[PDB]
């Protein structure tokens, strides 16, 4: 009830609801209110103030832990949950830099350069940095997007190209040509390298083709301006596709 | 002996693993106390600083494109002249008209 | 004036030392009556910029 | 042989043409006054002159004490009248200063503070220790020197073998003179070589410009030899200018010859101050003169001479202390000269040859508008720590003790009032035991009430510590160009209970990290204020231990910990102490002052009620060094000061 | 700090809370 009366309070009232629990003799259930603190919180001060109060706790469990099993003689069971909660302190420490960032991204969905922080995070895993193009390209809207939305467009598909799967990377650019972006400059810097692309791998053949095809005419002799008008129509006058 | 010494060895080896997470969390303590000081001062600072920022930054990068030209030895004008497309100034003259 | 907030001790005190009010302190009474008031000062212009640098007060307790 | 080319140099000084004179006065009479330009030999040949005669009267060697109202100008003259005895510093001639003090078994010329042998008159009532006592420089009429004048006009009543002197370099012997009982004066005529005194044709409107293009346009256009001497306010407007004065040289490219800039203000290590006696630069070899500037605040207006000036800057102004008792603020304030100071100033210029006085303002401004005499620091100064010192020398009537020129009544009823309410008087207002402990603390009422009533708290480690950085410089270096580093770095140490607690966070860190240098640097903290704090807890504490005032700390561990420490600060500085009121101002108790934070706190949020060490009057009433405070606790610790049938609503 | 005062209280409050909470579990 406090917590949805005392709407800024909250990280300080989950620490405290928390505290109960542990006094409840529920250690677990005060670890499920850090974590649900944590998923809650919307600010890095917030933040801070959960995980230090969190860390602690884990610190003092951990240390019981090691001398409670001295003590009492070790059950197989009993070392076993020492070395989770140890591994759950491992994984708190570098769930932090993602959860950081996640928080941030909380705040703005639209943030791009955080976008590519949580990628430099997830490097080294292939399968958590190809979801996470995914969740860019689906949360963040070009019109709100704080830093320009292509450029998550052209990391995904260089990620694939540095793997080889240029097909792939192909059908991303074909997805993103499709997207209506809020300046024409970000989809033409798509069309570019979609070419660039195709350079590289010397299927000069297939840039031109592209290129045509973005270059190609609307029916009507439209302006380069006009809001109301697709996008990809816009496209047809850019100065760099002609140039390119 | 051995195997109390291994499971000595494990408790001291988990122990030297919470000393380090501890010591990464008084990292983390400092950094975090840092960052949210930051944030404090990002907070402190208007509220439109950061697209104040972004606009000096572009306006920056027009002065990096002009450094750029005076270092291949033209007049950065010039160089914008040869540079500009008719439409933009076409547009311009019917903003004034 | 300002004893209407306290417990009128520091008139108090004074007098028991033989202080009479209005009158200055010393041997022969050659003291200041009111205390010296400062005047906080506009800008930085030098001395004869806006007329006489001394207040009322000063010119007559000190001459 | 050095003694002897200082011995070649100190007999061409204008007092030893009066040595036989000044003896058959100091002879014949008890007390006379000796007025001497600054330069004319004062405060280097008399006092040697006094262990002449001391060592001449048979009995105990009693020393000489010899007065000097500046630490700096005290521990620099030591030194150098060490050197023209041929003794070393602190056997025969020694220092004793506030929270440092260099003497022996042996020491028979000790130059001081005046609010040092003030604190040994306290002690030794008729000054037994010395034969004959020195009153140099008393024209500045600093509060602790005004004092001791009529603390030796009582001893002259009842000790006819000690001689007093009172040494100026102005005209207004006549006040001196009348003052001691109608005593004689030796004058001792300038031998400063002419000063043309330069003026305006109009009045500037930045004299900070006007200074800094003064100081560049002597050093291009002026052909003779000479160092220059700005007058400024402060540090940090000397500091600023020191900066600025860099940039408007180095901008005029490499034909302008070299400058030597070098501050000189209190808050200098003493090996930083020994540097003004460096000769100046020499002259480039394209020609252009070599001269030094020394920027300095009033340190340099007496007791000092610099070899070498020619050309004196005179913007005119300094900061003086001010106290305004019908609201109870103490300030630092930048105030106009006297003529008397201005004629100072410009008489440094004739000190090696001939020179000029660039005034900087208009000379019928000169003629109408300056003061004859500068104010007596009495009459600008809290006396709360001096009537403190008063009552522990035996002075019980206060109203009718003979200041030279006597403070406001008034202003005698804050001080009174200060220390009754600090249960230093009774009611009666005789000293107590606990007024007279505190008077023994070289530190103001407050500070020294906090420190002894502590103990009863169990924080008095703590508070001794917070005392010892108060009564040092600000501990936080916050250069213009360096301020997020400084306040990151600050923030690391900030405590959320306010600034006292922060400066024990930084003082406990400081020893912690063993009185390191580089962390000092580091962490933005001021090496030389906390190595000033640990001289000054580290003899503080030996007064404690003198006074057997048990050092205590409460577990760090405990909530009470910075509770206790909050109560203590409570015990002295109850007075000072403001209320939020419902409209987000302060209110200060009883004077109702509207104040607000201080921009150099720790404290972002207002707490309903806190505790400040300092009020500071500026554009806008600011206090300083603050603290939460619990209402609860004004009545419990002193019901006196808070009873609520005369306390105001508030 | 609102926000700081809470986090200093929290912390000698979460150490009593964990001697408490063992005795109790």
């Amino acid at each position: 009830g406090g917590l949805t009366r005392f709407t800024d309070q909250l990280g300080k009232l989950w620490c405290s609801l928390a505290d109960y629990y542990i006094r409840s003799g529920h250690f677990e259930k005060a670890r499920d209110v850090y974590e649900e603190a944590i998923r809650t919180v919307m600010t890095v001060r917030d933040f801070t103030q959960v995980f230090d109060s969190y860390a602690q706790f884990e610190e003092s469990m951990i240390a019981a832990k090691m001398e409670t099993a001295s003590e009492l003689g070790r059950e197989e069971e009993d070392d076993v949950d020492l070395e989770l909660r140890l591994a759950r302190f491992e994984q708190l420490i570098s769930r932090r830099p993602l959860l950081l960032n996640s928080v941030l991204l909380r705040q703005n969905p639209h943030h791009v350069h955080e976008w590519h922080k949580r990628v430099a995070l997830h490097q080294g895993r292939p399968r958590e940095i190809i979801n996470t193009y995914t969740e860019a390209v689906q949360t963040v809207d070009p019109f709100k997007a704080t830093g320009k939305p292509h450029t998550l467009w052209v990391a995904f598909a260089k990620f694939y190209e540095d793997n080889g799967q240029l097909d792939d990377a192909r059908v991303i650019l074909e997805k993103a040509t499709k997207v209506n972006f809020k300046q024409v400059d970000d989809l033409a810097s798509v069309w570019c390298q979609c070419g660039e692309l195709e350079l590289r791998h010397e299927n000069y053949d297939e840039a031109l083709r592209l290129l045509r095809k973005a270059t190609a005419l609307p029916a009507r002799r439209a302006e380069y301006f006009d809001g109301s008008e697709p996008v990809q129509n816009r496209v047809y006058k850019s100065l760099k596709v002609w140039s390119m | 002996a051995a195997a109390a010494e291994l499971a000595a060895q494990k408790r001291e080896q988990r122990l030297r693993k919470f000393r380090e997470l501890h010591l990464m969390r008084n990292e983390a303590r400092k950094l975090n106390h840092q960052e949210v000081v930051e944030e404090d001062k990002r907070l402190k600072l208007p509220a439109n600083w950061e697209a104040k920022k972004a606009r000096l930054e572009w306006e920056l990068k027009e002065e990096e494109k002009k450094k750029e030209c005076a270092a291949r030895g033209e007049d950065y004008e010039k160089v914008k002249l040869l540079e500009i497309s008719a439409e933009d100034a076409e547009r311009w003259e019917r903003k004034k008209k | 004036s300002w004893e209407r907030h306290t417990k009128g001790i520091g008139q108090k005190l004074l007098q028991k030392m033989g202080y009479v009010p209005g009158r200055g302190l010393g041997k022969n009474a050659q003291g200041i009556i009111n205390p010296i008031e400062a005047k906080q000062r506009k800008g930085k212009g030098a001395v004869g910029a806006y007329g006489s640098e001394r207040t009322t007060q000063s010119m007559q307790d000190f001459p | 042989p050095r003694y002897y080319d200082i011995l070649k140099k100190r007999l061409q000084l204008p007092v030893w043409e009066y040595k036989d004179r000044f003896t058959d006065i100091l002879v014949r009479h008890q007390s006379f006054v000796l007025v001497g330009e600054t330069g004319s030999g004062k405060t280097t040949q008399i006092p040697q002159w006094c262990v002449e005669y001391m060592r001449s009267l048979p009995g105990p060697k009693r020393g000489v004490a010899c007065t000097q109202p500046r630490r700096v100008a005290a521990m620099s003259v030591a030194q150098r009248v060490a050197d023209e005895m041929d003794v070393m510093l602190g056997q025969e001639v020694g220092y004793s200063i506030r929270f440092e003090d260099c003497s022996s078994a042996k020491t028979i010329l000790k130059y001081m503070t005046d609010g040092m042998l003030l604190r040994e008159a306290m002690n030794d009532p008729l000054l037994e220790r010395y034969g004959v006592i020195i009153l140099d420089e008393a024209h500045e009429r600093t509060l602790a020197t005004d004092i001791l004048m009529g603390v030796l006009k009582e001893v002259v009543r009842q000790r006819s073998d000690l001689k007093v002197i009172v040494m100026s370099a102005t005209l207004d012997a006549g006040k001196f003179q009348i003052y001691f009982d109608n005593c004689p004066l030796l004058t001792i005529p300038g031998r400063t070589h002419p000063v043309e005194i330069f003026y305006t044709p109009e009045p500037e409107r930045d004299y900070l410009e006007a200074a800094i293009r003064t100081v560049i346009q002597i050093h291009m256009c002026e052909e003779e030899e000479g160092d220059l001497l700005l007058f400024l306010t402060g540090q940090e407007e000397i500091d600023e200018a020191c900066k600025r004065i860099k940039r408007e040289v180095d901008d005029l490219g490499p034909e302008v010859g070299d400058i030597k800039i070098i501050p000189l203000y209190s808050t200098l290590p003493p090996q930083q101050q020994q540097r003004i006696f460096e000769p100046p630069p020499p002259k480039k070899q394209n020609g252009a003169i070599g001269r030094k500037v020394v920027v300095s605040t009033n340190i340099a207006e007496t007791s000092l001479t610099i070899d070498g000036v020619v050309f004196v800057i005179d913007p005119g102004f300094a900061k003086q202390k001010v106290y305004n008792p019908r609201i109870r603020v103490e300030s630092l304030l930048v105030t106009a000269i006297s003529k008397a100071s201005a004629q100072q100033r410009a008489g440094r210029a004739g000190r090696t040859r001939p020179g000029k006085c660039f005034r900087l303002y208009t000379e019928k401004a000169y003629k109408t508008e300056m003061q004859d005499n500068t104010y007596p620091e009495i009459l600008r100064s809290n006396l709360g720590s001096v009537v403190l010192q008063l009552k522990k020398l035996g002075i019980d009537d206060l109203v009718h003790f003979d200041f030279m020129d006597p403070p406001a009544p008034e202003t005698l009823m804050r001080a009174l009032e200060l220390l009754n309410y600090l249960a230093a008087l009774n009611d009666d207002g005789d000293l107590t035991e606990l007024g007279s402990m505190m008077a023994e603390f070289p530190l103001d009422p407050q500070l020294a009430k906090m420190v002894i009533a502590s103990c009863d708290y169990n924080c008095s480690n703590e508070v001794l510590s917070i005392t010892a950085m108060l009564s040092v410089p600000q501990c936080f270096v916050r250069p213009t160009e360096a301020k997020k580093a400084a306040d990151e770095a600050k923030m690391r140490f900030a405590h959320i209970d306010g600034d006292h607690l922060t400066l024990l966070n930084v003082y406990h860190a400081f020893k912690q990290n063993h009185e390191s240098v580089q962390w000092c640097y580091d962490n933005f903290i001021n090496y030389r204020s906390l190595m000033s704090a640990d001289n000054v807890r580290q003899q503080l504490s030996r007064i404690m231990d003198r006074f057997n005032l048990p050092r205590r700390s409460t577990d760090f561990t405990s909530r009470d910990y910075y509770i206790n420490i909050r109560k203590a600060l409570v015990t002295g500085y109850f007075m000072q102490v403001a209320h939020l009121e419902r409209t987000g101002h302060y209110l200060t108790v009883k004077d109702n002052q509207v104040v607000q934070l201080h921009p150099s706190t720790v404290l972002d949020h207002k707490p309903e009620w806190v505790l400040y060490n300092e009020f500071v009057l500026t554009t806008k009433n600011y206090i300083r060094t603050c603290t939460d405070i619990k209402p609860e606790w004004l009545v419990k610790i002193a019901p006196q000061y808070y009873d609520m049938s005369n306390f105001p609503q508030c | 700090p609102d926000y700081q005062q809470q986090c200093h209280e929290m912390a000698e409050r979460l150490e009593d809370s964990v001697l408490k909470g063992m005795q109790a579990a």
